[PDB]
């Protein structure tokens, strides 16, 4: 019932400010026609009542998805993204909100051969957009796995302190790897939330009420 | 087992494909570099249209990625 | 002077909901409905009739630094189908 | 002297803030200087206008 | 003159005895209030889409244990041992 | 002796002061103090692989070995590709 | 390799807890604190040349 | 000045930034640097008073 | 009670408890002036547009039965008057909303842009007034005419 | 807690690493994630990654300016 | 069986074709960053073409898809 | 036995991919070049989208060595 | 054997990969010329580059080349 105090300027609020502004920046409001007054404050509400919470949701997915892949870079731990149902849940339940979405703005039931054709690519999103990240997860993990089998296989066989050049190009190459592991980690992160924006952004257009009764000049 | 067997013969046939899916995505990155050097004013708005065309064409890729699936554990 | 004294009293702190975070995976992995990774629910008459050494089965319990990639620490039942 | 004390008070509160603002300054001594201020603010953060 | 009642709860100086406890949002005094006001009327289209999710996954699973059943079904009927030795 | 506060003092003293690229004299072999990072993140690696390969060298290794073998076993359960005939001649190999 | 779990729905329930306390925690717990740092800043930058001039007509001091 | 309130802030008492100094990121600007010392000498109030 | 802790009440709040002060008639001048405060300085200025458009033409029918005339919470109750509030409403309970904020700005004398979505409001569906209310709805219409220095235009879809 | 909880993770995530088939893959995966966390303690430049993200947020990236001396002098 | 197995040599050999689609593509994607580069004041209307010919190109790569099928499960 | 042996086929024919993601990736480092002749006042940010592609690139390099592996040691 | 003799197969179907690394190697190498020519007083600045996607581009050779030895030796 006693909430904490909390310092102002503090890192984590720093960055998560920017991390939440950059996420409402991706769908931003459309510029009405009229000057916006308290007139026009109405419907600009009303507008922004219309609009997803895309920012929050993309936020929200962004830091729970660069969290689990982060997680697969710390020691003793795995991802919980290179899971299969976890990532690929993730990205069908983005798929959902954004079909649930598109089909509260139609009335709730669904809608030659081009009505097929994007049918099964826009159904692909769902699939896609989980996968892409699930496997991606998957890479550098057992690219890794096979890579210090063998780092592990040179100084087993030539002795434990001996040929030191060889084990030392494949522990710099799985030093790379693991830093590119990073780099694929915060940016498949980025690349869900980015697509997520896109894919909720495609419903997210209604109409501005607007006045129906104007005072000119 | 012959079906076990063609089942990899047949999922390194099917992932062959991602060859010409990771050469388009390199031509479009390459792209996309030209055209942050050509007009840096709408850099970030072509980083956006570069990160759209990855996702539609890395869709191809997991078009592909099912078919290694489909053989590999269906 | 500062601020800084006040919040170096305040120690550590979880976010602010953490434990339904974690009473939530916790109860979505023990509240499975099924059995628990590699055993099956016998009878009650087998259960009790058979000893503790026989129920082990040697899948379930792998040995920690294996010399071999396969060594078991129980042997399982001697009895064997 | 007639309303020396509001405008003294709104020097006071707002050099407090702006010296301590972004650096060190709690969030209850911000709630407790400017009350109806952070009162707007979580009306704006209830009704879904965190982003107006 | 403009006395201390004229700023009551208006207007405060920085505290000079003690720093106050912390003023709850509404959200974190009640999570009725949140789940009245923003988590459904603003998140309902999150709260059905992991709902289809959770559902979908479940049909999934049922798919795979009626082909685990299927399977384990034609073994026995075959004569066959359902699944094959242990490595120890 | 606070049990934490000694600690993270001596911690401290550790991480900023002490520097091995100053007090061994790196400069002269190396460039920056970048590539010794980069010469320490590797050395780190290979000690490291060393060190987990040393604490248990007699076993038989789950990765597949590049048709070598550790020192004079030559054919024993350390140089088995088959894992049960390896685990049968552990056990004789124990007996002793 | 691991590839199918155990149970799928198990694991999507798991992503769907995680990223509904996520949401949670950013809606009640981190947006709150953030607008409130945010928007006493933005209030006062946005504020400060009509609050000013209206400060200084209402000043009988001058 | 801005740099010597941040290094008295919390986060400059933290462990990766025990040794860094917040003047090393933004120096201060001189008029920031004699209206910390005019400042200093008017936190006297009688000094304010004779002055003014 | 409300006097006490004006700062602390919502507009939320207050139009549920001016309504209830206004069912009966029951009314101070330190009442009227703490809620207009409350509600104008104390509260968000968006706080209106949540409102419901009868809940804001009750407030203002209590306003104006008082007499007690404030411009600042005239122009803040008037800012949530608009086509999504009153768009909300259902067709007999608009048609009484708007007589009742139009009679009341008619008494005020206070004529805002937002009179637009009002007015607008009686003449997009002429058909349930009155001949009577009708008279009312155009002599408001003069007077902010005049008030706003313009022409009413009813605007259609584009 | 938090420490106890993270040792005890630690350790039961260990235990079940060497209990792993490939256990000792493992374990030196463990040593090239410690790796890179021991890199990101030497070449991140912690004061400018503070100062950056402090300019993520408006709040921080500005000096706040508000009320002017000029309109509040009182005499 | 030997066609069980053929059809998991043919679904692999089949989606081959996924290789040049993903290719045309990313030089679509690609083309677009460098029109939208040149001149962004149609840039919307780029992104609206590129769309029409990712469409269009992504039929030849359900045609593909369609085979897979047709050896697959038919 | 078979299997082992179409393991081997099948990984090889797996492992073609990374001819045309090495194309693309080349094609992407070339117009990195080209981008930094053109306008080297941004040539540090240009470099920063060359290793931005770079890493979406070798996604799909590993997405074809997940196959390699899922048909070696899967 | 058949292990031994698709082992033979897989390491060749395996080095497949090599040339679309060295085409995208020799692009880059081309546009390196190219950059050179075109603003020769960042060349040594271009040249790094090159080198820098050089080094990144053969990382996909190097993985080919281990897909190889996992066939040959593995
Ligand atoms: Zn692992």
């Amino acid at each position: 019932s006693s909430v904490r105090d909390v310092k102002t300027g503090s890192l984590p609020t720093n960055f998560l400010t920017g991390v939440y502004r950059f996420w409402r920046s991706q769908n931003p409001a459309e510029k009405p026609h009229d000057p916006v007054n308290d007139r026009l404050l109405p419907a600009v509400v009303d507008a922004s009542d219309k609009r997803a919470s895309i920012g929050t949701w993309a936020t929200t997915f962004f830091c729970t998805i660069i969290s689990c892949n982060l997680l697969g870079l710390m020691p003793f731990n795995e991802a919980p993204t290179s899971g299969l149902g976890f990532a690929t849940g993730l990205g069908v339940s983005v798929w959902a909100t954004a079909t649930i979405l598109g089909l509260s703005k139609t009335g709730f039931k669904f809608p030659f051969i081009f009505v097929p054709l994007e049918t099964i690519s826009y159904t692909f999103r769902a699939v896609s957009l989980g996968v892409r990240l699930w496997v991606n997860m998957l890479a550098g993990h057992t690219l890794l796995h096979i890579l210090t089998g063998m780092a592990l296989a040179l100084p087993f066989s030539l002795g434990f302190f001996s040929m030191v050049p060889a084990t030392f190009g494949v522990c710099c190459l799985l030093s790379a790897l693991v830093g590119l592991e990073y780099l694929v980690a915060v940016l498949q992160s980025g690349v869900f939330s980015i697509l997520s924006t896109v894919y909720v952004g495609e419903f997210n257009h209604d109409k501005f009420i607007g006045p129906a009764a104007k005072i000119v000049k | 087992s012959v079906l076990a067997a063609s089942k990899m013969v047949g999922a390194g046939c099917a992932t062959i494909a991602l060859a010409g899916v990771g050469a388009g995505l390199g031509v479009m990155f390459g792209s996309l570099i030209n055209g942050a050097a050509r007009n840096p004013n709408i850099a970030k708005q072509l980083v956006g249209y570069a990160l759209l065309g990855f996702a539609l064409t890395e869709s191809i890729a997991l078009f592909s990625l099912l078919v290694v699936f489909l053989i590999l554990f269906a | 002077m500062s601020y800084s004294a006040y919040f170096a009293k305040a120690g550590f702190q979880f976010p602010a909901g953490l434990s339904a975070l974690v009473a939530g995976i916790v109860a979505l992995n023990v509240c499975t409905g099924r059995p628990t990774k590699g055993t099956k629910e016998i009878s009650n008459a087998e259960y009790n009739a058979t000893p503790i050494g026989y129920l082990q089965s040697p899948d379930q319990h792998p040995t920690a630094f294996p010399k071999v990639p396969g060594m078991k620490d129980v042997h399982g039942s001697p009895h064997h189908h | 002297e007639e309303e020396e004390l509001w405008l003294l008070t709104l020097t006071q509160q707002f050099k407090h803030i702006q010296k301590h603002f972004g650096i060190d300054l709690p969030h209850s001594v911000v709630a407790h200087m400017d009350p109806l201020l952070i009162k707007k603010i979580d009306w704006e953060t209830t009704n879904a206008l965190e982003d107006f | 003159v403009l006395g201390e009642v004229y700023l009551k709860d208006i207007l405060r100086t920085p505290p000079t005895g003690a720093i106050p406890a912390n003023v709850p949002h509404p959200f974190q005094t009640s999570f009725y209030t949140y789940a009245t006001k923003k988590l459904i009327p603003r998140h309902w289209y999150l709260l059905g889409g992991f709902t289809f999710t959770i559902t979908l996954y479940g049909i999934l699973d049922g798919l795979r244990d009626s082909g685990k059943k299927k399977a384990y079904d034609e073994a026995i009927h075959a004569g066959k041992t359902p699944y094959t030795a242990g490595g120890h | 002796m606070a049990v934490t506060s000694f600690l993270g003092k001596a911690f401290e003293k550790y991480f900023y002061d002490f520097s091995a690229y100053e007090q061994f004299g790196l400069n002269r072999f190396l460039s920056s103090k970048g590539q010794y990072v980069a010469l320490r993140h590797v050395g780190f690696v290979m000690v490291g692989v060393n060190v987990l390969l040393a604490a248990n060298f007699p076993f038989n290794p789950p990765f597949p070995t590049i048709g070598m073998c550790p020192a004079g076993w030559e054919g024993t359960w350390v140089c088995q590709a088959d894992k049960a005939k390896a685990l049968e001649m552990y056990k004789e190999w124990k007996k002793s | 390799m691991k590839l199918l779990p155990e149970s799928l729905q198990q694991e999507a329930a798991t992503a769907a807890v995680v990223a509904s306390w996520v949401l949670w925690h950013l809606d009640t717990q981190l947006l709150p604190t953030i607008m409130r740092e945010h928007k006493l800043h933005a209030c006062w930058a946005a504020a400060a040349k009509r609050y000013n001039e209206k400060l200084f007509k209402l000043n009988p001091s001058y | 000045t801005f740099a010597q309130r941040l290094n008295s802030s919390p986060a400059f008492s933290s462990f990766l930034l025990k040794r860094e100094k917040a003047e090393s990121e933004v120096p201060p600007s001189e008029l920031e640097l004699e209206a910390a010392q005019k400042a200093a000498e008017l936190e006297d109030p009688e000094v304010a008073l004779r002055t003014l | 009670n409300v006097s006490a802790n004006f700062t602390k009440f919502e507009t939320e709040q207050l139009l549920q408890i001016v309504a209830t002060f206004d069912a009966f008639n029951h009314s101070s001048v330190a009442f009227l002036d703490d809620v207009a405060d409350s509600i104008t300085y104390c509260n968000h200025y968006l706080a209106p547009v949540r409102a419901g458009a009868d809940e804001l033409a009750t407030l203002l029918t209590y306003y104006a039965k008082n007499g007690h005339e404030r411009a600042d919470l005239l122009a803040t109750v008037a800012r949530g008057f608009s086509e999504v509030s009153l768009g909300k409403l259902s067709a007999a309970q608009r048609k009484d909303t708007v007589l009742s904020a139009l009679k009341a700005f008619q008494t005020f004398g206070f004529y805002p842009e937002s009179i637009e979505a009002v007015i607008g409001a009686a003449l997009v569906s002429p058909a349930e007034y009155s001949a009577e209310e009708l008279k009312e709805v155009e002599a408001v219409k003069v007077a902010a005419e005049n008030a706003l220095g313009g022409e009413f235009v009813l605007i259609q879809e584009g | 807690i938090a420490l106890f909880g993270a040792l005890s993770w630690i350790l039961y995530r260990a235990d079940g690493q060497s209990k792993a088939h490939e256990w000792i893959v493992d374990l030196n995966l463990n040593v090239l994630q410690a790796a890179w966390l021991i890199s990101f303690s030497s070449l991140i430049p912690f004061r400018a990654v503070y100062f950056a993200f402090r300019g993520m947020a408006p709040a921080t990236a500005s000096t706040l300016n508000g009320l002017k001396t000029f309109s509040s002098i009182s005499l």
